């Protein structure tokens, strides 16, 4: 029927209460680390994976629940994004020239979104409002549109004429577009390489955490100009050697997943619903 | 139960009226009556007490009449007035706390008490005197309905009950919508709150409604109702409805728009205000329908507006409020107070002798269960010790 | 007398005192031991501490019975006292304080001043029954 | 809206039920029939997926709303088999020596699987109860388990020779690798080729019917030996010409749907438990 | 501590600015290339005469120059009564100026350790290692139970995970609960045993370059702004100065004064 | 009024309650520890679930004391009360539920309800004396 959405929850301000809903379908709750594959090399090591799960039985944590997972860089670990696991977190080295595509991923990862196709060589589309994007992903997405008119003729751009698009995202491995809330759009990519998804945003993935291993604070995962939150799970380091960045990761694991709420999960390890 | 109390009405009378050089015309009236008072309770044994602490004790009687023939009372006769009333004062505060102790389940109304029980006999009918206290007055019509009233000021008639209901909600306890309420005593404050400023609510308006149950319905009620609920518009931690884990709460006060209160009386709508704060007037109400809205501002400045967003982060929590008491009310049958110590004096009573807990009323006299759980017998019980209560009250302060 | 005479243990709401010359109010504050992210941001374990912990306790004593004297808010007594000290501007006594300010004559509330506390507030009850 | 939280609901027994919800579901969702490539094969044909789309509209179904599929084998659309589609179908060709295979991919596509990666190089697995598997995908895997002591020492096997492993899978596109619920293991599977996931079963996939082409019942997606129940979306239909199937299928959809349902963890009431 | 009782009534009292700056010494840290670029040297006592427009007395101020962060980093000894520390960013050396940012800034109560005898633990989320020296290349082995190592060997010092290299100033938070074995090069570098206990009022830091990088808290979670991790943008040194002495009622507004019962005595330019 | 005043724990069969106004009834299902085969394949370990256990009570009032007036299986004084308005068509008045639904005007059964079923029913059963 349902889990009881439409009644309300009714408790006590000055009671303490004491009997729980025990309910568990697992081994145990699983954290799960992505980091670069710059890590392992300066770590130059590889009994390494061994050496942290140690870390985490001390630190409480079972031996069989901690993953480690390379990823070559932030670029390529974009296009689709696939977190197959519990307790994510996800070290983004940060530098230069990379603040959009790593603030893209984040904005991917840590937000829950529904998306459906779009067979962009037939129809045109719209983005019905805020929270709606269009999100390109693949091995090399070259985004080009052209917004028309109420008379379907092309505003800055004849439809025809592929040269005259604008493009608004130029051969990346993930590429968030916002677009006018409003027009038609005519989209042109390379469809081989990439695949093109109308994404609504529901509420936000409460699961996954970004820790920014470099320097300064520049995740807006908010489109928006206007709004630039800081979130709990937007969390950040000062870095020089990969050891402490993990040696500090365990010694305050708990406070990361504390921040964390293991709740929001789905069967599938994709970053995204898909509702077709 | 009027025997006692003309009993306690004449020996206030005696202590007051009967003074030094007073005239005997001021008194003759009143010397008849505690005559007749003397000749009635003379010659008898009462035997008062003899449960929990309260000791056994035993009264005989036997006193000379006050004297008739002074034009105009002196010092040598107020000294045996004085002597015989205080043990006739010392006598009914003896049964009075008898009285109050005791209780039953079944014809709570009749006397507990076999002194008082005694003193419901047929002899001691003579002594009735007049009964002109508010308690017995009621007392008396309501052993003969004609329809009655107490009056009371500030009526603590809702049980003390602080909670919340969450018509949303998450696990992570981020985007809430729904009310938060206490009612104490004469006090119903309820904050209705959307954390998301009723973003998406169709016409960006949010509906919060609050019903309270009364146990007794309550007349001619003087009500106050104000906006913005004071205890629900600072930050606070809340445990859960479960109790498993504590979710923050941060107020941002905004007004409730087109607020509706609707006094209910056995489900129909008596009496309706829309918009109308200040004092209003409820004629006779069993049911309080407080509904009230929250409207998010159509224009705003850029500091409300960077306040409201339309992401989820949602760092401050939008909420509208009300505030209503219960100034006073007309009840038909027996309520604490804020002006009356009829419950103080029962319950300080029964904690001075520990007297264990009876079958009818709560432990420790608990008004607040008492009030949750307020069956006819428990009403009757509550009415016969408040009765005997304020009789007692007027000769011992 | 320092005498625990009445104990009340989690219980809001209406209580009752049989007698009473003290008040204890004892209370704790617990640290909530489990916690959604936004009060576990609230409240870290770090130093900077931005936003406080408080728990309160309201009390108020809506009617009571006392041998001696007092003000009230349903007796205009005091105010009766005060005004006719005021209009004739009355030089300040050797008992009272200046201006009978009722905070300053129950802070100090010795026998000799609630002696002629309790005469001028009879005195105010007889004239309050002709000239209101 | 109270997601993840599981709040009792009162329901009356005198309240007149509500009309009929055909309508809704064939103008809202999407029916979606996978077929084996044979299939097209034997029909000889290429308008027919427009002939099939004009029969399912007179029977009602919008124009847009019917979507096809094909796959080479059963054996091959085995490896990660994912239906993103509102109403799924999977005509599904019987043949001798394929028995395993078929339950398989029955179980794994009737029953909604809930699960964490594996690390083979550095962990042990202990499977936790009855309802928990290690399903393992890929284009030839080749699983070798190695039962533990207590001391962690190999019975039946050497720790440190992959000879003596005890293999349960041999090349297989799937494998649903069942073990004694309750001993630790060491497993060998060909990293880069077949990857293997730790599983657990939650309640069953009803978005998802398999129809059994050809023989006899043997799909028995319930690993226990004892139970071999008979779901309702386990259909069998005999065949000699796939265009009798198919018009089958076209005729009797309303019964298929009826006895389909609609995915429980698509629904926003699950949104806060395991929503997909 | 005892408690203080007090009323909510009282008056506030008049302004102590005036006390405070006949009574107490400020103190300036700034890098070499603020006196190079400057390129003066009668400047010292031009801003000392600027001060006591303020109502700093002539002998208030003390400019006590250092040759840049990392070099200032090893054992900062703050010879004052308010410490200002101007503090130059470039690219690379934010982890550096944070760690200096978080030594200074906060209190340590510190324990000398003997890495060639024991295998030291850390107690807990508070306690840190701090190495500082001319080259400071902290190794650290971790131990099992019977003292074996993991990811290491615990005589092979090149199998050891380095969590540090010729830093002169580190911070090294590990593991917590377990033992660990530690190589640094005891004759350049020192290391202490150190917990943080509340924050030092004493002293401010005016990051003078980019944004807002500094993380005192070593946890990741939390990275709270402090008061007195002020910030500013510079093209001119003169100019950085001047800001400061303008606005240096703001600045010791900010710090308060120190306190905390030392026990290590080293000197201090009171008045 | 919340108390227990009487508690009755795997007693079946006849039983007696002093003075009540709720009551609670308390059950479990306790899944056979031992199971012959038939009934083990009754209750599987995985989904299907083609039978349902289930647990039952059965709590009849057989006689009883009431204070407020009540409708029963032996008097017919509510049957008189509503034929007697049914007859005449008596328009819906402002207490009684239409048709005097007895489930209607018991679910909600207020003191003026109270009142007015007490008088109407003793009319009901003094006409009855003589009218049948
Ligand atoms: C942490 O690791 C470093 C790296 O090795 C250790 O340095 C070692 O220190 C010892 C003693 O100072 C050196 O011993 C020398 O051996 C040569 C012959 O082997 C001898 O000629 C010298 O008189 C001296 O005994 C050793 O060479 C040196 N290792 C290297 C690679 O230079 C350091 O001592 C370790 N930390 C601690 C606290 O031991
Ligand atoms: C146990 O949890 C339920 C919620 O399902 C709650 O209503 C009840 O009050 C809790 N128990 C106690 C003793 O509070
Ligand atoms: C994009 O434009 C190029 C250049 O005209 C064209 O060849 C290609 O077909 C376009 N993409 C699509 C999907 O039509
Ligand atoms: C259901 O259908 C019947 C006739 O087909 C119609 O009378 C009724 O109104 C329908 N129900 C609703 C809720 O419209
Ligand atoms: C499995 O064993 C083979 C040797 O037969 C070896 O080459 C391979 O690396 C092993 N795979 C794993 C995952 O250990
Ligand atoms: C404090 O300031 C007021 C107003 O300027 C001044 O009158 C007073 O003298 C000051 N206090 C002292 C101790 O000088
Ligand atoms: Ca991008
Ligand atoms: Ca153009
Ligand atoms: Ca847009
Ligand atoms: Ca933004
Ligand atoms: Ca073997
Ligand atoms: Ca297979
Ligand atoms: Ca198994
Ligand atoms: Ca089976
Ligand atoms: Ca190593
Ligand atoms: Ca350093
Ligand atoms: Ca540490
Ligand atoms: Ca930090």
């Amino acid at each position: 029927q349902n889990y009881g959405l439409n009644i309300p929850i009714t408790g006590s301000m000055d009671t303490v209460y004491s009997n729980s809903t025990r309910e568990e379908v697992f081994l145990t709750s699983t954290l799960c680390l992505y980091y670069p594959t710059e890590a392992s090399t300066q770590i130059s090591d590889g009994e390494w994976k061994d050496s942290l799960s140690q870390m985490f039985l001390i630190k409480g944590w079972p031996t069989g629940s901690v993953y480690f997972k390379e990823y070559s860089n932030i670029v390529d670990f974009s296009v689709d994004p696939q977190l197959y696991c519990d307790y994510n977190l996800v070290l983004m080295k940060y530098d230069q020239s990379l603040e959009l595509d790593m603030s893209e991923l984040a904005d991917l990862i840590l937000n829950e979104w529904l998306c459906n196709p779009m067979d962009i060589t037939l129809y045109y589309y719209q983005q019905s409002g805020e929270s709606n994007k269009w999100i390109s992903m693949g091995s090399s997405c070259t985004v080009k549109v052209c917004p028309l008119n109420t008379q379907t003729l092309g505003i800055g751009c004849q439809t025809t004429n592929v040269d005259s698009f604008e493009t608004v995202a130029e051969n990346e491995k993930l590429a968030i577009v916002d677009v006018v809330d409003g027009i038609n759009h005519k989209i042109n990519l390379t469809t081989t390489t990439c695949t093109i998804r109308n994404c609504k945003k529901l509420g936000p993935r409460e699961n996954v955490a970004v820790i920014q291993v470099g320097g300064a604070n520049i995740l807006d995962i908010t489109a928006d100009p206007t709004t630039n939150p800081q979130i709990e799970r937007m969390m950040r380091v000062n870095w020089k050697r990969w050891w402490q960045v993990f040696y500090t990761i365990v010694d305050y694991i708990n406070q990361i997943v504390q921040v964390m709420s293991k709740r929001s999960r789905s069967l599938n390890s994709a970053a995204f619903y898909y509702r077709v | 139960m009027e025997v006692l109390y003309s009993l306690s009405k004449t020996l206030k009378d005696a202590r007051d009226k009967i003074v030094e050089g007073t005239l005997y015309s001021n008194v003759s009236d009143l010397i008849q009556q505690f005559n007749q008072m003397i000749v009635t309770m003379n010659g008898n044994d009462f035997q008062t007490g003899g449960i929990g602490n309260l000791p056994i004790r035993n009264w005989t009687f036997d006193f000379g009449l006050l004297g008739t023939t002074l034009l105009n009372l002196d010092a040598n006769y107020v000294e045996t007035a004085r002597t015989t009333i205080e043990y006739f004062i010392d006598f009914i505060d003896n049964v009075c706390m008898d009285e109050m102790v005791r209780e039953s389940q079944r014809n709570g109304v009749a006397p507990q008490s076999e002194a008082l029980r005694k003193l419901a006999g047929i002899k001691f009918k003579r002594i009735n005197f007049n009964n002109s206290s508010e308690y017995i007055e009621n007392w008396n019509l309501q052993n003969r309905r004609q329809r009655t009233g107490f009056v009371f000021h500030k009526p603590n008639i809702f049980p003390y009950s602080a909670s919340f209901t969450l018509n949303r909600s998450q696990p992570m306890h981020d985007n809430l919508m729904g009310t938060m309420w206490l009612n104490a005593g004469s006090e119903i404050q309820v904050a209705g709150f959307d954390y998301s400023c009723a973003l998406n609510a169709p016409a960006n308006i949010q509906q919060f409604e609050h019903i309270v149950q009364l146990r007794r319905a309550l007349t001619t009620a003087t009500i106050t109702l104000l906006p913005d609920a004071e205890r629900f518009s600072f930050p606070r931690v809340i445990n859960s409805a479960d109790g498993a884990t504590t979710w923050f709460f941060n107020p941002i006060i905004l007004r409730p728009n087109n607020v509706e209160v609707e006094f209910l009386l056995n489900g129909q709508i008596i009496n309706t205000y829309q918009a109308r704060f200040g004092t209003i007037v409820a004629r006779n109400f069993d049911t309080i329908r407080l509904s009230f809205q929250l409207m998010r501002p159509p224009n705003m400045t850029p500091a409300v507006n960077a306040l409201f967003p339309q992401a989820q982060p949602f760092q401050h929590h939008a909420t509208v409020g009300l505030t209503l008491r219960i100034e006073s009310a007309v009840c038909e049958s027996v309520l604490a107070d804020a002006n009356e110590t009829l419950l103080a004096n029962v319950t300080a009573v029964r904690q001075e002798y520990a007297i264990p807990v009876g079958p009818v009323f709560p432990p420790g006299m608990n008004w607040t269960e008492l009030i949750t759980n307020y069956s006819p017998s428990r009403e009757d019980n509550l009415q016969r010790v408040f009765t005997v209560a304020s009789i007692r009250s007027m000769l011992i302060k």
